[PDB]
């Protein structure tokens, strides 16, 4: 299925400091995994 | 000095800073060499915002070192 897009997308954020896989999940499962979108609400929304 | 710029990660690019020079510059030349208002950018220290301090300098930020650029489109 196409939760291999959102798993590497949590390592995307990862890369950039998102240290937690969880808050990543729900900030992408959020929006249907729009990673810009799941960013701001990583940034605090 | 010059430094690895991220921008959302995946495209790196070495830009080429004084350390003495404003972040307000540094979003300015990303901005009109890359075509981006400043509002749409944030600049991500490991986590950590780059905002009121002033200059790389101030930061002690130096040379081959991973800055990470975050870039917001209006939707689309």
């Amino acid at each position: 299925g196409p939760e291999v897009r959102f798993q590497q997308q949590l390592e995307q954020l990862n890369a950039m400091g998102f240290l937690n896989r969880e808050a990543n999940l729900q900030a992408l499962i959020a929006t249907g995994g729009d990673i810009n979108a799941a960013i701001e609400r990583l940034l605090g929304s | 000095m010059q430094i690895f710029v991220k921008t959302l990660t995946g495209k790196t690019i070495t830009l080429e800073v004084e350390p003495s020079d404003t972040i307000e510059n540094v979003k300015a030349k990303i901005q009109d060499k890359e075509g981006i208002p400043p509002d749409q950018q944030r600049l991500i220290f490991a986590g950590k915002q780059l905002e009121d301090g002033r200059t790389l300098s101030d930061y002690n930020i130096q040379k081959e070192s991973t800055l990470h650029l975050v870039l917001r489109l209006r939707g689309g």
